[PDB]
């Protein structure tokens, strides 16, 4: 596909 | 429909959220004779087989199991402000332990929308892996996704 695969921003959750 | 090295969501029913996701195999299992393990129908259709995708955000899993129920398509359309609809299913971040934050892409469908002299609100049903939320305010609206499915 290239050099880098892009993803979606997505978050959630409570992290610490 | 989920063919190998596809790019397809996965979702984790525990928490009933979706992120993105790739398929690494297509498998089925059968019966050994006349008593299969547990199985809904014996392999044969598209939809009577298991398929293996992974979570590119945590790879580490290795190979996980899911059925095409669970797996769909990643979305490819983006629905603007002007081409939002009643009655069509979009998925969104949702976060219900700080709705004020970041969520996860959650499925949700449009309930309502509003309009403002100078500001713009909309409402939309929200459903969890189990619970449900339904008749619930989106925060950001900018954020909307477009579910696409094979048509069978």
């Amino acid at each position: 596909t290239g050099k880098g695969k892009w993803k979606r921003k997505s978050a959630g959750g409570g992290p610490s | 429909l989920y063919k190998v090295n596809e790019y397809v969501d996965a979702r984790d029913t525990n928490m009933g959220a979706w992120f993105e996701a790739q398929v690494v195999r297509v498998t089925r299992k059968a019966p050994s004779r006349d008593e299969p393990c547990s199985s809904t129908s014996r392999p044969a259709l598209e939809e009577d087989v298991i398929y293996h995708v992974k979570y590119d955000d945590y790879p580490e899993n290795g190979v996980v199991q899911m059925n095409s129920r669970d797996v769909r398509a990643r979305a490819r359309t983006i629905i603007k402000w002007q081409d939002l609809e009643v009655g069509q299913v979009v998925m969104l971040n949702y976060n219900p332990d700080n709705p004020k934050e970041r969520g996860f892409w959650y499925d949700a469908e449009i309930s309502r929308k509003r309009e403002t002299r100078t500001a713009r609100e909309l409402y939309a049903n929200v459903v969890l892996g189990d619970d449900s939320l339904n008749d619930c305010r989106i925060i950001f609206v900018d954020e909307v996704f477009k579910i696409e499915r094979p048509g069978e």
